[PDB]
């Protein structure tokens, strides 16, 4: 998930919306399917590690009491930034305490 | 992971009546559930959500303690790797349980619904405010 954040989300300068909250898990599902393996996920708990991730500082709150995003961009494909030792003959001798 | 709790089977694991196997028998067992992740509840009937109790742990046991935070302390894995096989610890724990049960019997006359706890039934109702999509 951290790799997915790095690949698909880089700090947007401005002119970018909050993308709601389901976009992260929606993109992550396809990214995981196309990168590691295909398998189902449950979107409810996948949100928590987003706060546990580096996006904690950028997970803003909403007047509707929901979680929105800030300073984010939905990147895809090839998009750019868009601004010790060895003993004499007996290792089984165990050496001194450092060994 | 997180799991979904089917509304089915709840009544016969919470009820004090007889339950069948199809051999029938009276079931009486205090039931406890704990997890690192959340459950899924989809119901609002007063029959359910009333025989349910919720709590959330606040402390965190980790090897490197963080000062000035009372909600974290150094863990002692020994408590798990050993301290269970000791007969003396089990005897002390059994004494604690019997003392507490006698205290409950002499105070609330064997009724668990009479006992008072502000945090309980307050965090539980807050949880009931959740799990309603
Ligand atoms: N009061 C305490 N003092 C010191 N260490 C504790 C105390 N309570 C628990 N621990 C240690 O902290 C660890 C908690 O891990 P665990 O019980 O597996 O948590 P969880 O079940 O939530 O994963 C245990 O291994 C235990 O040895």
């Amino acid at each position: 998930l951290h790799r997915f954040i790095t690949e698909r989300v880089v700090e947007s300068p401005s002119a970018e919306t909050v993308y709601n909250l389901s976009e992260v898990v929606t993109a992550y599902a396809e990214w995981y399917n196309t990168n590691i393996n295909v398998k189902r996920h449950i979107a409810l708990e996948l949100s928590q590690e987003l706060e546990n991730s580096v996006l904690e500082k950028y997970l803003q709150w909403s007047p509707n009491k929901t979680r929105i995003l800030k300073g984010c961009r939905i990147l895809h494909k090839f998009e750019t930034l868009q601004p010790i030792c060895e003993p004499k003959n007996k290792w089984w001798e165990w050496s001194p305490n450092p060994s | 992971k997180s799991e979904v709790l089917n509304t089915s089977r709840l009544k016969e694991m919470v009820n004090p009546g007889d339950v069948t196997a199809q051999e029938s028998f009276q079931m009486t067992a205090t039931m406890v559930a704990a997890s690192n992740y959340n459950f899924i509840i989809d119901t609002t009937d007063h029959g359910t959500w009333r025989r349910l109790r919720h709590y959330r742990s606040k402390v965190k046991f980790c090897h490197n303690p963080d000062p000035s935070n009372p909600y974290e302390k150094k863990e002692d894995p020994r408590f798990i790797h050993e301290y269970i096989m000791d007969p003396d610890c089990q005897n002390a724990f059994f004494s604690i349980l019997v003392y507490f049960w006698e205290k409950l019997q002499k105070e609330y006359n064997g009724q668990i619904k009479k006992v008072f706890c502000p945090t309980i039934e307050s965090e539980t109702e807050a949880y009931r405010k959740s799990q309603d999509t």
